[PDB]
């Protein structure tokens, strides 16, 4: 039944008497149990592809089957953990090695399968008809998330003839029985699911609520709506870390999927020293960040196949927690490299290439790994609803966007927020160039807005036309000097500029201004808005700017320090305090007007 | 402690082996057995030619009892009638000892300074297991080239993979030298060691390594592993394995740490084009095999600090672009794997600079950690920019120097154009044995500084500026 | 959009490219340096 | 080519072959070897065309036994004007220099179109020289030919500049080459000149320049020549 090696190239093999295997089962191939795929069957002899190193192997040696193609274990227990692309556990493996590698042929569960786990019984009893991806009981996995939910996987039916009551179980004790034609079906805490193909949903839905980041300029100008894609340019000197790490912090969501599909190996080193310290304060500082993401890692050294099967895995945890009825957020860290292994994979299967030498899938691939994200309602009876948001994050060849690569993920991705390193010494340490930066999503947005913040639109509006106006101004300012232009020019010019030095730039490390709420941003740009409007229309009347300046600087410099606000006060008592402010300064422009 | 009993395991343990005589084809540096018994991919032969010659091998592939061995020493010679082909049951391993350390070993590993054998304290598969990520940590502290234009702007933190880029006819090897020779840590030593790999090098470089390393002492630090370019390359491919297995052994089995260098990778890609020409791979992008990202990545990444070991490792590869652009696909692969590059400009050595090197291209992400108090001194990070962006004024300057006179420049113009020669002509240039503290280097940097007025400094914060600045 | 030669001259039009990067701004600064003394010739003879 | 071996060496008579369109023959070479499945060459052709050429070329010369010669000129056919093309590459390789023919001369309506500055016979410096020519044909082609350099370059750099960043050199180079590319090249099919008309004209058209940057020319035979 099992099967010997006939041949051996590099990291190819053909197998022999494999009769009944599929065409993308896996092999435990070698006496140490070699993980594998097949490819090519012909007659008895099947390609298989390897993923440690061959070196070593003798013919003869047993070969296996598995029964299924690729696929991941989902369960309790994911928080907290760190994976490697084929889910992998690496703290376990390293415990339970003592060593500092990964040593070729080991098998571990993927799940912890001692830790003893309690239960609830759900709402369901014996004999009751029982539909796929009904929720039949909870598990409180961490004070964080506690109705850690458990479902029937797709695919089945029938009436349950046994279910366990309330208790204290392990990942290996059958929990329920359901009944069909033949009654061989069990089922335990956890189940699998093969990676390459979506999971079923009910039907997809129009993302509309906005995903806030508690940044300012984000969401004030660029938002991305929480269900859909966005794109962010991958530099060493841009600083994107900031990113992903107020995107875990501070945003809404209630699970984080940081996936690194490839990187130098000390970055990862970097990230995941870091993750563990980074704390979040909501109903007191629940510690860490840990108890509500799970990590994919990939080093350069780990197998091809690994390295690139990290997004699908990724994508289908984040699947999976979306369908539960909360809010998930994945995040890639450089597709580019996942395009270069899959595009090392296509040259060693020896392929047809395409332009600059890429296979053919790209398009189809991208496009289809895309439109897996979305929102909409979850498979079952209690007719929960999740969303997922992917970030992607494309580097270049060498600074260049003519690659495919980037080409793709712009015409299918829908948010761009360009990052430029000039600003980073010149410390906009939010590096946002906001004349390239840009965002698709108002018009559904706005039908947010006017429910909540109906003037919202035109006072983002009017400072992006603000800011075109004070660009294009500068230009021709050099060309003959501030000598020449109205002194509605210089206005412009110089809200332009307090704009830049206040709304904009951001500390992220002080107290007040390290997470901006929605409120409070909507308050600065309409005094902002307000100031500069009132401004203008008391020089129109006719006045010396120059002299409406001195009489105003207070009024300026309180705007100003208006940023330096301490939120998280009263967040309405907060509105009161705006309100007097810009009740404050209009009087004042009254009063300097006489 | 219990090792002992592994390792007379599996060590008083005799077992026969095998030998052939069915040779049945042949073509170019292949041979074709045809009645193996159980072949194992990736083995080890040893030829037997009809005159009594004695050679190796290393199998590719396996049909149905079927072995393709290649020949190291070419193929000439051999025969179809006569030839014993004998199998050895398991594939390469190294002797590995702690006393390495001052022998000179070949490209195989066999030992070329006319001494006894290794006695090997251990054996290890070339090709070891990757590091565990979650296991892994960030570098710390610094590392002490003793080349001013490196240590200054460019400084190594240990577990880093700094790659240095050079053109042909330039002289990369001496720099080399030069940097085994005054390595070392700082002291604001018995923990330090050096691995010089070099593959497809000339006849005279070899004299010349060996005979410098003799003479200065360098050598009971170092363990060199020699390659000429008229040896099989296969070997080539072999060797650098070598080196990083006995450094990896040392650093995370002795706690040293340990510096590694390879003095050449183009040589590398061409061992590597040879192979799989062998088999039929059909040619990837400009004829190199498209698979390169895999081992280059299995080359280099086996680097880095490690959590529980005190060891620790540094990799400085060098390159060869073919035609000084950087578009190849080695300099590409190799950015995209290495943190940072070290350029070396072909004008500079024309006008007789030493070390040829220009710092605007340069760059090494990971000084952020390198530098700092303890470490080093306080000041190192601020007249690092400082001096990057006056070299970047003063090269423009110079440039409208001939367009727009010399009058028109502004005062920082001329300050900028005087400072740009003096710090060429001073600072960068150091003669091949001038060995300098990273104390005497930011002492000259701060002398050069102070051509420009105190206030004008701006990039530099004011309390360094009053610490520092006067005398 | 151009006379197309096509036998491996990419280094020629490269160095045609960084020839013109040069040129253009060692003139872009050398014009706005004539403007700047072209103001005072203006003022001094006026006055 | 057997005929006109058999003719040279056998009968005792100067040979002269004119065989043209070599294009022609290599793409009916390329075309077998095409039935077959040979490892193509560069660009699809077979990798011995170049011995195949090299069998075609080398009958020719002299030998000492005989008093005949036989001498060939064939003619080429670059598909898309490009002298990269493996046909030329190779003919190159293997004859001594080549004569050009442009594009750009026939298209200002100048015959013959012939393009000297990639041209060159390496037999030159032999045959010429005191005695079997004027002492003045060595060094008077080089002067031409740098002068010619010159003034291409010139009217290139003039181009996108313009005159005023042009000093004499370049002045004087412009108008030599209108003179040249006017007068000594263009003559009339059935017009002919022996070598002295030709080294005359081609004195008077250097007579334009001053005597002293005629570097590359000897002082004796400037001096000698020049004067007049």
């Amino acid at each position: 039944e099992y099967g010997a090696i006939y041949s051996v190239s590099g990291p190819v093999v053909i197998a022999e008497n494999m009769i009944g295997c599929a065409m993308y089962e896996l092999v435990k191939v070698g006496h140490d149990n070699l993980v594998g795929e097949v490819i090519r069957i012909d007659g008895d002899k099947a390609t298989i592809q390897v993923y440690e190193e061959t070196a070593g192997l003798t013919v003869g040696d047993p070969v296996l089957r598995t029964g299924k193609p690729l696929s991941v274990e989902l369960g309790p227990g994911l928080m907290e953990t760190i994976y490697d692309g084929i889910q992998r556990p690496l703290k376990a493996i390293k415990e339970e090695s003592q060593s500092i590698y990964i040593p070729r042929g080991i098998d571990t569960p993927a799940l912890d399968r001692t830790i003893k786990w309690q239960f609830t019984p759900g709402k369901f009893q014996v004999g009751d008809h029982i539909s796929g991806g009904d929720i039949y009981g909870s598990v409180f996995e961490n004070s964080l998330i506690s109705s850690h939910k458990i479902l029937l996987p797709p695919r089945s039916r029938g009436t349950i003839t046994w279910i366990a009551p309330a208790g204290e179980y392990t990942l290996d004790e059958k929990i329920l029985e359901v009944e069909f034609d033949g009654k061989k079906s069990d089922f335990t805490l956890y189940h699998t699911w093969p990676v390459r193909v979506p999971r079923p949903v009910t039907e997809k839905l129009s993302a509309d609520y906005p995903l806030l980041t508690g940044q300012r300029v984000l969401d004030a100008l660029f938002p991305c709506v929480q269900g859909g894609t966005t794109c962010i340019p991958g530099a060493f000197g841009c600083g994107k870390t900031v990113i992903s790490q107020s995107l875990s912090k501070y945003s809404n969501s209630d699970a984080i999927i940081y996936v690194g599909c490839g990187e130098r190996g000390n970055e990862m080193a970097e990230v995941l020293m870091e993750f563990p310290e980074l704390y979040t304060e909501m109903s007191g500082t629940k510690e860490p960040i840990m108890k509500r993401t799970t990590l994919v890692a990939n080093t350069s050294n780990m197998p091809v196949a690994a390295r690139e099967a990290s997004i699908y895995t990724g994508i289908t945890l984040a699947e999976y927690f979306r369908d539960q009825g909360k809010n998930v957020s994945m995040i890639a860290d450089s597709s580019s490299r996942w395009a270069e292994a899959l595009r090392e994979i296509s040259g060693r299967l020896g392929e047809m290439p395409a332009d600059q030498g890429f296979p053919a899938y790209l398009g189809a691939k991208l496009a289809s790994f895309y439109e897996r994200a979305g929102k909409a309602v979850a498979l079952g009876s209690p007719d929960r609803t999740g969303s997922v948001s992917i970030v992607a994050a494309v580097s270049p060849a060498g600074g260049d966007f003519s690659d495919p690569v980037t080409t793709a993920t712009l015409g299918i991705t829908q948010v761009f927020w360009g990052l430029d390193k000039k600003l980073a010494q010149r410390k906009h340490f939010p590096s946002i160039n906001t004349s390239v930066s840009y965002s698709k999503y108002t018009n559904v947005l706005n039908k947010f807005y006017d429910s909540n913040y109906p003037e919202f639109p035109v006072l983002r509006d009017r400072m992006k036309e603000i800011l075109s106006n004070a660009e294009e101004l500068e230009q021709v300012v050099q060309l003959v000097g501030k000598s020449a232009l109205s002194d509605s020019d210089k206005i412009t010019l110089d809200v332009a500029t307090l704009i830049k030095e206040d709304f904009l730039q951001q500390n992220g490390y002080s107290t007040y201004d390290a997470f901006c709420p929605i409120w409070k941003t909507f308050d600065m740009m309409r005094a902002f808005i307000s100031y500069h409007d009132e401004a203008q229309k008391a020089v129109a009347n006719g006045a010396n700017w120059s002299k409406l300046a001195d009489s105003t600087g207070d009024v300026k410099h309180a705007v100003s320090s208006s940023k330096f606000f301490e939120p998280s006060r009263g967040e309405k008592e907060v509105h009161g305090e705006f309100e007097k402010l810009l009740s404050t300064m209009q009087e004042r422009f009254a009063e300097s007007t006489d | 402690f219990a090792i002992n009993k592994k390792a007379v395991e599996q060590g008083f343990n005799v077992k026969p082996r095998l030998n052939y005589n069915t040779v049945s084809g042949v073509n170019g540096p292949l041979v074709i057995l045809e009645k193996v018994k159980f072949p194992r991919y990736n083995e080890i032969v040893n030829l037997t030619l009809p005159d009594g010659t004695v050679r190796q091998g290393q199998v590719l592939e396996i049909r149905g009892d079927r072995a393709i061995v290649q020949v190291f020493e070419g193929t000439s010679g051999i025969d179809v009638k006569k030839t014993t082909v004998e199998f050895t049951g398991e594939s390469l391993r190294i002797p590995v000892s702690e006393d390495m350390l001052g022998r000179i070993f070949d490209g195989s590993g066999r030992p070329i300074d006319n001494g006894p054998k290794v006695f090997a304290e251990d054996y290890l598969d070339i090709n070891g297991s990757p590091i565990n990520p979650y296991a892994r940590i960030y570098p710390e502290e610094m590392i002490s080239t003793g080349v001013s234009a490196i240590d200054t702007m460019n400084s190594i933190a240990r577990g880093q993979k700094i790659p240095i880029f050079s053109a042909s006819g330039l002289p990369h090897n001496e720099i080399a030298a030069q940097i085994c020779r005054q390595a070392g840590l700082v002291r604001p030593e018995e923990n330090f060691s050096i691995v010089f790999a070099a593959m497809g090098v000339n006849l005279e470089t070899a004299r010349f390594f060996k005979q410098d390393f003799e003479e200065n002492g360098s050598l009971e630090r170092t363990s060199l592993f020699l390659n000429l370019a008229n040896d099989p390359t296969i070997e080539r491919i072999i060797t650098p394995r070598l080196a990083l297995t006995t450094a990896e052994y040392l650093a995370y089995q002795t706690e040293r740490h340990v510096l590694t260098i390879l003095t050449d990778m183009s040589s590398y890609a061409d061992a590597l084009r040879e192979v799989s020409a062998a088999r039929e791979e059909v040619p990837g992008r400009r004829g190199y095999p498209g698979y390169m990202y895999t081992d280059l990545s299995t080359i280099y990444e086996r680097a880095g600090r490690v959590e529980g070991r005190n060891g620790s490792i540094t990799q400085i590869p060098i390159l060869t672009m073919p035609n000084d652009d950087i578009t190849h696909p080695i300099p590409d692969l190799t950015g995209y794997i290495t943190e940072g590059q070290i350029f070396v400009d072909r004008q500079l050595h024309n006008k007789g600079i030493y070390p040829p090197i220009n710092v605007l291209p340069s760059l090494s992400r990971l000084m952020k950690s390198a530098i700092g108090e303890g470490m080093t001194r306080k000041d190192h990070g601020d007249v690092s920019n400082q001096l990057y962006a006056k070299y970047a004024i003063g090269k423009d300057a110079a440039a409208m120097k001939a367009v727009v006179g010399e009058e028109a420049l502004s005062i920082e113009d001329k300050l900028s154009l005087e400072f740009l020669e003096k710090f060429e002509k001073t600072f960068i240039t150091q003669g091949a044995y001038e060995d300098r503290t990273v104390f005497e280097s930011l002492d000259q940097a701060w002398s050069l500084l102070r051509i420009y007025p105190k206030e004008m400094l701006n990039r530099i914060s004011p309390k360094i500026l009053d610490e520092f600045y006067d005398r | 959009e151009q006379v197309f030669p096509t036998r491996m001259t990419l280094g020629l039009m490269k160095t045609k490219l960084k020839g013109a990067n040069q040129g253009y701004s060692l003139l872009k600064r050398k014009s706005e340096a004539l403007t700047k003394r072209f103001r005072d010739i203006t003022k001094r003879i006026d006055d």
